[PDB]
């Protein structure tokens, strides 16, 4: 005990780091093969360690196309988060000026809560995950193909060969895994690239709805 | 174990009124002082601790030595052991082993 | 269909005939096939009916 | 089938265009084949393999 | 409280035995006793009272009546004595009965053939 | 019928909702390409966002539960006790039976289960009263029929080509034969001057014999006049093997 | 009909139609099942788009928005039933091209 | 509510879980025998099963019947009561009764020998009574209280009771249906 | 093929054991996609197989024990002061079975969905031994609520992950490479690919609705192709993937998977009469015609 | 069940032995050799009982249950655990079943008519039901295959 | 797990169940509001004292310890002296003194009601539910669920035992016909008497039983059930026809569902049912046909058994108490179903009772058997159950010997002489469950009671026309049951007298050259139907 707890830390670190790598933000290539020990030694033993502020990260920004977009990362301690504390985070959120967080909660929060994560503000969103999953990757799983999202102008294009009207494409559940990896919201289109029994590929499309 | 009372014949049940705990009744004034000790339960249930420290938990039951493979003996499986279900009967052993694309799990 | 109970059936019905008799083939028991050839060749008939 | 006592039907499309389409989809020279995987089905049967 | 077995006890008998005799004598009825339970009875009976051209004859068949029928009998009162009592010996000298001991019965004249349908009639 | 009568403010047949909200709905029916699933998914929505209110907005009415209270019979409970503090409503309504409880024992034990009775009638004289703008909120699109139309008052008889002459003649004939001398009894009854009692038990039958005709399955039938033999109603004949 | 006393006739089942949509083959189906067994015509006034006779509108009482059909006999039946059960399939039509 | 916990697994000391036992529940306060607490001994509460009513101490065996008469004359030589249940009628008829087809019984016999008991090798019993021989043998064990009383009707007012015993075993005896078809073929 | 099934014998992975479906129920199975199914089996890899390290104890850590054992006895300690529950624990036997549980774990277990007991109502006097105390709820409860409380040792709810089970051998002939696994019969894949020390990357479920709700849509269709093929090649009937493909592409391209049934059939479809030339005749026609449903006929 | 594998091992092997010994002696020309060898009809198996050995009777895949109390015939005594108490037949068609054999063999029989019996509706439930979704799909001009709407 | 018993008699058909929703058991009846935990039945029964409950159950502790739980609920109600009880189980009386008495009735006369009481000494009840109980709590020792497939526990029935409730019904009927219109004129039409033989309305009777008979629906309301397809019309084709169907069996089942269950053969049927011989198709299984030697048994007297049951040592129940019934040494006795005493020594009576039976006291199809695992004794008596015979076995010597066959075949004696000496005896599938069969002489050994007579008479009569059955593959013997039927040949002597809707005969017939011994049994070369070919 305190060797799994930081082994889980590693885990989740290297996991949420990646997702945001994916995402498109700034990253350090050093940070992507920190190693458990490279931890240990950045951090140290959990009853040294203090959970809600240690791993608390806000680095990452959208260098992509706005090194002036910048998100957050946030770790609560508590086993279900309460009002006060998203208010806490809403607040540090205002005092920074952002508009992305995400949250990760060890085994659950308060239904209150629930309802609250759909009306923070249209300009302020929070996306909710849990310990569970982000414990391993699901995009390097096996029986998950490669989903790659695409601009509007793909999706132009694409149904512009076809003549197809936008609605007559397959769907993809809003709130599915991978989708709400991807941080997808309604309207987008991703490309599916299947990989085939051969040495072929298959390609199909659908629409977030 | 149960007890019924001499004078009537029903059921005791175990109660605390004075300086020592007592067998009593509920119909008639028999009682017992209980001054010692008895040494029989009923067997009490809670259900089956399968995930108390799942997955590669702490390692301070590590052990020297351990079985091997009658096929292949490759460098990976420690001894592990298991039990039943309850306070009077036996316990088993399995010999579980998994690199890939197989289904081992030897009894 | 393995109904060999046809087979025997024809060749205890040919040497039945030869000699004006019935035979029998009763469950569990009825004429053995080791005695009807012996009375085949005795009519100048081969012993498997072939 | 197994010409046992079986039974079997028989139509007589009434139409120009039904004798057409009877003729160039459902023929049997059409389907000498399966579509579960292509294999052949109409091949020779016993006594003719014999 | 008291309770009834079985109406007829004719096959059963009590017996003593001694040394070199053995001695039977029919039973006149057994019977079973439980703790009577009646005075919790009395105690709803207490709470309660302070709280606050007919059609054919099934009497036959209902308990009252038969409680009735128990009740026409009167009771009898007697006098216990217990086994310390020398009165108990007093009283189980009745149990042996006097007499030469090598007699030949006069009776079971019948003989095994005799017995066998005897207790076996013809159907 | 019980889906809809859930929704109606009982004062004024409005719809309960908010303006907003009356508004917003508004906008997400205009919304192009609707699919049937998509009409029965906004059914549950609107009924479920809506069932909260207790309150007629329009009119300040208040409105009860309303729930099956027997077989084919219905209720609305707007004069409910409640465990909070009494309504004023409903304390009016229980104070207002002195005159039939001085003449009637039983009224007294039982003046606390008086609600409101939903019959054909007030159904119907209900429904007539809802206004335009809200049908289509219901979903029910005005092109095909009005509220008002659903609870029937009138039947056609079937051409004598679906119901040969001999089955003498068919069940269906048999059934309506039955259903116009009940008709008849009620009016040459009610004429005659009788008493109240049978005049309604009687139309209780014809209700359920109205609703047999059209489908032979119903078992809530109570003992004393459940039928003794099967029939072909309508959906016997559209529907099995 | 379809005893063997009385005079035949066999039957196209489910699991026939269902052959027949595996070949494609949608005018032989169509020969089959309508041509050969129950065709019929009927009369709908396009006007208030249910059923009338005789190329008069009863419901309308007028003749100038009636046109003929070829429609089953059995689907004939169902609409007669269902505007009966006060479940009205009001149906619309339109020219061919 | 504790997390962080490091389990053990090395071997520990039996001796050691003896101890703690002792220390927990081996601490007597018997020594408080006051008047009120004191338990007549003869006065417990009893075990479910008969035979062993001896949950807390101070701290059947197989059995035949030429078994128990034999220890019931040689290791015991006093009075003892036993009942003993009889088939339907007995080879007598009855005598001088006037009799339907009764079946005789003992209560219309008289007093007197009435027959013996024969005790054969191997241990087979068997009552020779008059012309022909009943088979014998114990009945159901017992295990709760039957005591023999007389019923003494002094006056039909009043009356006397008085035990005489309990009993400690039953007897079962049978006619000999195979003896008797021997005898007698059919 | 589904007609010509024979539900053929020995199926049992060469074991006679693993009684899993197989033919004709089991393609119902896969084809009704109903969530709730028989014998759910999940396999696993951790890093290497056989012989002396790191591997069998992760079995011990995930399937059933029962407390049972882990006590060798349970006797009772009334006593003229008070009187309380006790629990004995082998931890030489335990040692064997190399759980890591020990008496501090226990009683962390304890507390949990049992009558509220507090942390302070259960005294730990050593090691190898736990004890509780009991108390009065009140809610037709007393001292004497000592029956009620006897929940400990089999069955009542209990610390770990629920719903998992045992599995047996399934021996391999192919000795030219050293190759296992680990199966596990349970309901929980979330879980099971979550613990410490497997290689989850390569687990897979056979009920595609436990995939769906954790990996997405595209690892639910690529499971039905899977399970469907399997099941046909096991009962030796061949079929042309380009049909399974298609049947698990239209049953799985409106978000969900949706089920071959009437349920299902009414989520797909839209015309009226179609449906209620199917199922459900009565229903479909009467909420049509009150819908104002315009139907084509195409 | 240890001990059912190892007669169940048994058991078998007794029948392939005594089926491979026979078509050894088998003379060619034989006429049941040359359909089984051509395909035309039967198979070894066929022919090994025929003439060597019936194999084990089994029924749902094991061998004969307990129907009477602790046996499977009055004829044999209880808890008896060896071959012919339990279905096993060591004689050929030709040389015919005793009593008790006939009967497991009828027994084994069974079960295939009532199966071929019972499996008349399941399947046919299983083909209306996924025929009636999948009717409408049709492969286009435009390669994509489409629903109707 | 649960247990039910059917409870009839001659006036109603009832049931009982118990259940272990939660792990007390519960009484549940139909005509009982809610389910009633056992011990408050048991309070209300008339013994009270917890102790005495358990005496009844058990003494064994792991079977008391999983009774316990049944009683806390008990000590929780306010429910202590079998008054309590009745006011209890009286408040929850439904109805399609109340509170006292009249739920006092019910369980009296309508709860169990094939155990009977006379005046309220329910001790005889209260042992019986006291065992049902005991099966429930040590069936959940090991999962040997009951086979309701067992032959032991099946009944036939034949026309008399139908015909008797038909007449019976209709005469009852004809009474109460009779009785009302009696009722009716005498009051009021005239004041001069009446008479009853002016209204003998003979059509009642007549009409009754005939459109049954031709209809075969045998609605009975006294029942509140109805049995359909009881009578078919007699098949003519050919000879076999007429004779194979006279010897048919149906059952109750009726297709309802798919069980894979009574389908099958199970080894009970040995003897008494053909195995060839089963119609194909959908019926597969469902209908079958008796063997060529069977009989089925009539009711009997009842009387001389328990009377001679209680000389042979068996004590009453009720003169003991529940403590004794746990000891492994005693073993209950049935009769019919019903409780009859307890014995020790179980042995002596079981092989007294066989041979009073071979002396021809007892009836000879009067059947005793032993079960081991419950230690019950059950004696029967009943009729419709199946019986074969066979011969005596003693110490590895038949009965029968040359002497009595060759007396037999010249005339001297006959079949019932040879059951009156001992030589063979009839015995029942509940009974040939204990004994040993020997099947030819040279299989016998030390233990073997009993030998077949001729096994050949295993098959039936309709695959008894095969040759050489026992060397053709099993489906083509039973393929051909159901084709002899349908061959064409002669009926009768009196066929060219015949107008029937339907006759096919053949020209020149002639009888096969292989035979069976069956055919010589039934006739069957008198009246052919085949050509050789
Ligand atoms: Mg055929
Ligand atoms: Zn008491
Ligand atoms: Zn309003
Ligand atoms: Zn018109």
């Amino acid at each position: 005990d305190d060797e799994e707890e930081t082994y889980r830390l590693w885990k989740i670190r290297k996991t949420i780091m990646q997702l945001c790598h994916d995402r498109g933000y700034l990253v350090t290539q050093d940070e992507l093969d920190q190693t458990l020990e490279e931890f240990k030694a950045q951090s140290g033993d959990k009853p040294s360690e203090g959970r809600p502020r240690r791993t608390d990260l806000t680095v990452l920004v959208a260098h992509n196309d706005d090194p002036t977009d910048q998100m957050f990362v946030f770790f609560p301690e508590e086993p279900k988060v309460g009002i006060k504390t998203i208010k806490v985070y809403c607040q540090r959120m205002q005092e920074e000026n952002i508009t992305r967080a995400l949250i990760v909660v060890q085994q659950g929060m308060t239904p209150s809560a629930k309802q609250s994560l759909v009306d923070m503000a249209p300009k302020y969103i929070l996306e909710q995950f849990l310990q569970q999953e982000l414990l391993i990757n699901i995009t390097e799983h096996e029986l998950v193909p490669e989903h790659v999202v695409m601009t509007k102008e793909e999706v132009t294009e694409l149904l512009a060969r076809y003549k197809l009207r936008e609605n007559q494409l397959p769907r993809i559940q809003a709130g599915d895994p991978v989708a709400r990896y991807f941080g997808i919201k309604r309207g987008q289109v991703v490309k599916i690239i299947r990989p085939s029994e051969t040495a072929g590929r298959y390609i199909t499309y659908r629409l977030v709805q | 174990m149960l007890l019924f009372c001499p004078g009537c014949g029903n059921g005791l049940i175990v109660e605390e009124g004075q300086r020592c705990h007592r067998f009593s009744c509920n119909t008639c004034p028999y009682v017992h002082n209980i001054t010692r000790k008895v040494t029989n339960r009923k067997y009490p249930k809670l259900k089956e601790v399968d995930d108390v420290l799942g997955g590669a938990a702490a390692w301070e039951n590590v052990d020297s030595t351990a079985e091997s493979c009658p096929k292949c003996e490759h460098p990976r499986a420690y001894f592990m052991q298991l039990q039943t279900r309850s306070a009077d009967e036996p316990m088993t052993t399995f010999y579980k082993c998994c690199n890939a694309q197989c289904g081992h799990r030897w009894r | 269909r393995m109904t060999v109970g046809k087979l025997i059936e024809l060749l205890a019905g040919k040497a039945g005939v030869l000699d004006g008799r019935f035979h029998y083939g009763t469950a569990f028991g009825g004429s053995k096939v080791k005695d009807v050839c012996e009375d085949l060749v005795r009519h100048g008939y081969n012993y498997l009916g072939k | 089938a197994d010409f046992d006592g079986d039974e079997m039907n028989l139509h007589l499309p009434q139409t120009e265009e039904a004798k057409a389409e009877a003729l160039v989809l459902m023929g049997t020279k059409a389907n000498l084949v399966t579509p579960r995987n292509g294999e052949p089905l109409i091949a020779a049967i016993q006594d003719f393999l014999t | 409280c008291s309770s009834q077995t079985t109406s007829n006890t004719s096959r059963y008998a009590a017996a003593l035995y001694r040394q070199g005799e053995l001695h039977l004598t029919p039973l006149h009825g057994i019977l079973q006793l439980r703790p009577s339970f009646s005075y919790l009875d009395k105690a709803d009976a207490k709470h309660r009272e302070r709280e606050a051209e007919q059609a054919r004859q099934r009497r036959v068949q209902s308990y009252e009546f038969l409680q009735k029928k128990h009740a026409e009998e009167p009771w009898v009162h007697l006098h216990y004595y217990g086994l310390r009592d020398s009165r108990s010996e007093h009283e189980r000298q009745y149990l042996l009965c006097p007499g030469s001991s090598g007699v030949e019965n006069t009776e079971l004249v019948k003989s095994p053939s005799e017995y066998l349908m005897m207790l076996m009639p013809p159907s | 019928v019980i889906g809809i009568l859930q929704m109606i403010c009982k004062t004024c047949c409005h719809i309960m909702l908010s303006q907003e909200e009356k508004k917003q709905f508004l906008d997400y029916l205009k919304r192009p390409g609707l699919t049937y699933l998509q009409k029965r998914g906004l059914k549950k929505k609107i009924s479920d966002k809506c069932r909260k209110k207790n309150i007629c907005h329009h009119c300040g009415a208040f409105n009860g539960t309303v729930k099956k209270c027997g077989l084919l019979k219905i209720i609305h409970e707007k004069y409910k006790t409640n465990k909070k503090v009494v309504d004023p409503i409903v304390s009016n309504f229980l104070q207002s039976f002195e005159t039939a409880i001085e003449h009637n024992k039983e009224v007294e034990p039982l003046l606390g289960r008086a609600q409101e009775n939903l019959n054909p009638l007030v159904v119907l004289n209900l429904f007539k009263r809802i206004p335009a703008e809200d049908v289509p909120l219901l979903l029910m699109n005005p092109e095909a029929g009005k509220p008002s139309d659903l609870i029937l008052t009138r039947l056609l008889v079937p051409p004598l080509c679906i119901r040969p002459s001999v089955v003498n003649e068919d069940d269906l004939t048999m059934k309506l034969t039955e259903i116009i001398f009940l008709n008849d009894v009620i009016k040459k009854h009610r004429i005659s001057g009788a008493k109240t009692q049978m005049i309604m038990e009687d139309w209780d039958f014809l209700q359920l014999q109205c609703a047999l005709y059209i489908n032979s399955e119903l078992s809530g039938i109570p003992l004393n006049m459940a039928p003794k033999k099967w029939t072909r109603g309508f959906v016997q004949r559209l529907k099995g093997k | 009909t379809e005893g063997r006393s009385r005079d035949g006739g066999l039957r196209l089942g489910e699991m026939e139609r269902d052959c027949l949509i595996g070949y494609g083959a949608s005018m032989l189906l169509l020969e089959r099942l309508m041509i050969s067994s129950d065709a019929f015509e009927v009369d709908v006034c396009g006007q208030c788009g249910l059923l009338g006779y005789s190329g008069w509108c009863h419901y309308c009482k007028s003749s100038c928005h009636v046109s003929s059909l070829r429609i089953p006999y059995a689907c004939k039946l169902l609409f007669q039933e269902l505007q009966s059960m006060n479940i009205i399939p009001r149906l619309k039509l339109s020219k061919y091209n | 509510r504790p997390e962080v916990i490091q389990s053990h697994s090395i071997f520990e000391q039996g001796p050691a879980e003896m101890m703690k036992k002792k220390g927990n529940w081996d601490k007597t306060v018997d020594v408080s025998d006051m008047g009120p607490s004191h338990i007549i001994n003869i006065k417990k509460e009893k075990r479910e099963t008969d035979e062993e009513t001896k949950q807390i101490l101070r701290m059947l065996p197989k059995d035949v019947s030429v078994a128990e008469l034999l220890r019931e004359l040689s290791l015991t030589k006093e009075e003892e009561l036993l009942f003993l249940q009889l088939p339907d009628t007995l080879p007598g008829q009855p005598p001088t009764q006037d009799i339907a087809e009764n079946a005789c019984t003992l209560a219309d016999l008289t007093e007197g020998q009435v027959g013996k008991l024969l005790i054969r090798k191997s241990g087979r019993v068997q009552l020779l009574l008059g012309k022909v021989t009943l088979d014998v043998t114990m009945g159901t064990a017992c295990s709760f209280l039957q005591e023999l009383v007389s019923v003494g009707l002094g006056d039909s007012r009043t009356g006397e009771m008085t035990v005489l015993g309990h009993v400690k075993h039953k007897l079962v005896c049978s006619p000999d249906f195979e003896s008797l078809l021997d005898h007698k073929h059919r | 093929p589904g007609t010509q099934m024979t539900l053929k014998t020995f199926h049992f992975a060469g074991v006679a054991s693993m009684n899993i479906t197989l033919g004709v129920p089991r393609i119902k199975e896969i084809i009704n996609a109903s969530k709730a199914i028989s014998t759910p089996i999940i396999t696993a890899q951790l890093d290497k197989d056989d012989d002396a390290d790191y591997a069998r104890l992760v079995k011990g850590r995930i399937e059933k024990t029962l407390l049972g054992e882990i006590s060798e006895y349970i006797e009772e300690v009334f006593l003229p002061d008070d009187c309380f529950i006790l629990v004995k624990l082998s931890l030489e036997r335990i040692r064997l079975l190399r759980l890591e549980v020990n008496a501090e774990t226990v009683r962390y277990s304890i507390c949990t969905s049992k009558l509220r007991v507090k942390p302070g109502d259960v005294a730990v006097h050593g090691e190898a031994v736990v004890c509780v105390t009991p108390r009065e709820n009140s809610k037709s409860s007393m001292y004497y609520v000592l029956q009620f409380l006897k929940e400990d040792l089999p069955k009542v709810v209990v610390q770990g992950i629920p719903e998992v089970s045992r599995a047996v051998i399934h021996i391999d002939e192919q000795s030219g490479k050293e190759k296992y696994k680990l199966l596990v019969e349970g309901d929980n894949l979330r879980a099971v690919m979550a613990t410490h020390g497997v290689k989850g990357t390569r687990t897979t479920s056979n009920n595609t609705y436990e995939v769906e709700k954790t990996l997405g849509i595209e690892a639910a269709r690529t499971t039905i192709i899977n399970e469907i093929q399997y099941t046909m090649v096991n009962h030796g009937m061949s079929i042309d993937r380009r049909h399974v493909m298609l049947l698990s592409d239209l049953m799985t391209y409106k978000g969900e998977v949706l089920g071959i049934t009437r349920f299902g059939l009414a989520k797909m479809k839209e015309s009226v009469l179609m449906l209620a030339s199917f199922e459900k005749t009565a229903d479909h026609l009467f909420d049509a015609a009150y819908f104002g449903q315009k139907d084509s006929v195409c | 069940e240890t001990l059912e594998a190892l007669i169940l091992k048994e058991l078998s092997v007794i029948r392939d032995h005594a089926g491979s010994a026979c078509l050894r002696e088998l003379d060619k020309s034989n006429s049941p050799l040359t359909m089984a060898l051509c395909g035309s009809k039967g198979s070894f198996i066929n022919i090994s009982q025929m003439i060597a050995c019936v194999g084990q009777q089994a029924i749902s895949g094991s061998r004969v249950p307990d129907g009477f109390e602790n046996r499977s015939l009055p004829h044999f005594e209880k808890h008896s655990k060896l071959p012919a108490a339990k279905g096993f037949v060591a004689n050929s068609f030709y040389s015919g079943l005793t009593p008790t054999e006939f009967f497991f063999h009828t027994m084994a029989g069974r079960e295939g008519l009532v199966d071929t019996a019972v499996k008349t509706a399941e399947t046919g439930y299983m083909q209306r039901r996924l025929v009636k979704s999948l009717e409408d799909l049709c492969s286009q001009y435009d390669l994509t295959v489409r629903s109707s709407t | 797990v649960g247990a039910s018993v059917t409870s009839s008699t001659h006036e109603k058909k009832s049931r009982t169940n118990m259940a272990v929703k939660q792990g007390r058991f519960y009484l549940r009846h139909n005509t009982l509001s809610e389910d009633i935990p056992i011990v408050i039945i048991f309070k209300a029964m008339g013994v009270e004292s917890d102790q005495e409950i358990v005496q009844m159950i058990g003494t064994e502790e792991h079977v008391m310890a999983a009774f316990g739980p049944s009683l806390e609920e008990c000590q929780k109600a306010q429910i202590f002296t079998q008054m309590q009880a009745l006011k209890y189980i009286g408040n929850k009386v439904r109805r399609q003194k109340t509170k006292i008495e009249e739920a006092r009735e019910l369980l009296a006369s309508t709860i169990l009601t094939h155990v009977p009481v006379k005046e309220f000494n329910f001790r005889a009840k209260c042992i019986y539910t006291a065992v049902m109980v005991r099966r429930v709590i040590l069936a959940q020792g090991d999962n040997k669920v009951d086979d309701r497939d067992y032959y032991g526990n099946k009944r036939l029935e034949l026309a008399g035992q139908l015909l008797s409730l038909l007449f019976e019904d209709l005469f009852k009927k004809f009474n109460s016909e009779m009785k009302k219109i009696a009722d009716q004129v005498i009051p009021k039409q005239r004041a001069a008497q009446f008479d009853v033989v002016k209204h003998m309305r003979q059509d009642q009777i007549t009409n009754g039983m005939v459109n049954a008979i031709s209809t075969g629906n045998w609605s009975l309301k006294r029942f509140k059930m109805d049995r359909q397809g009881v009578t078919q019309v007699l098949s003519r084709l050919s000879y076999i026809s007429a004779l194979g169907m006279m010897t048919r069996i149906s059952s109750q089942f009726e297709k309802t569902r798919k069980v894979s269950g009574p389908r099958s053969l199970q080894p009970s049927q040995w003897g008494m049912l053909c195995p060839s011989d089963t119609p194909e198709g959908e019926a597969c299984g469902l209908v079958k046909n008796l063997a060529l030697m069977t009989h089925i048994t009539t009711d009997m007297e009842d009387g001389p058994i328990v009377k001679l049951a209680s000389n042979l040592g068996v004590e009453d129940v009720n003169l003991l108490c529940g403590e004794e019934l746990s000891y492994p040494n005693v073993f209950l006795v049935f009769l019919n179903g019903n409780i009859l005493g307890v014995i020790r020594d179980h042995k002596k009576l079981v092989n007294t009772f066989r041979l009073m039976r071979r002396a021809g006291y007892i009836n000879e199809f009067v059947s005793i058997s032993t079960n081991l695992t419950d230690r019950c004794v059950y004696i029967s008596s009943d009729g419709g159950r199946l019986c074969r015979p066979y011969i005596i076995v003693k110490k590895q010597k038949p009965a029968v010997t040359n002497k009595h066959m060759e007396e037999l075949a010249q005339g001297y004696r006959n079949f019932e002489d040879f059951l009156h000496e001992s030589l063979v005896e009839y015995l029942d599938v509940n009974e040939e469950n204990d004994c040993n069969i020997a099947l030819y002489e040279h299989t016998i050994n030390k233990d073997t009671t009993h030998l077949e007579i001729e096994p050949f008479t295993l098959l039936g009569v309709c695959a008894g026309l095969i040759p050489y059955p026992h060397h053709n593959q099993s489906p083509r013997n039973t393929y051909q049951c159901a084709m002899g039927k349908q061959a064409m040949g002669t009926i009768g002597y009196n066929q060219r007298n015949r107008i029937d809707t339907l006759m096919y005969l053949l020209a020149y017939p002639q009888k096969p050259m292989v035979k069976t011994k069956t055919i010589e049994l039934i006739e069957f070369e008198k009246l052919p139907a085949g050509q050789n070919a």
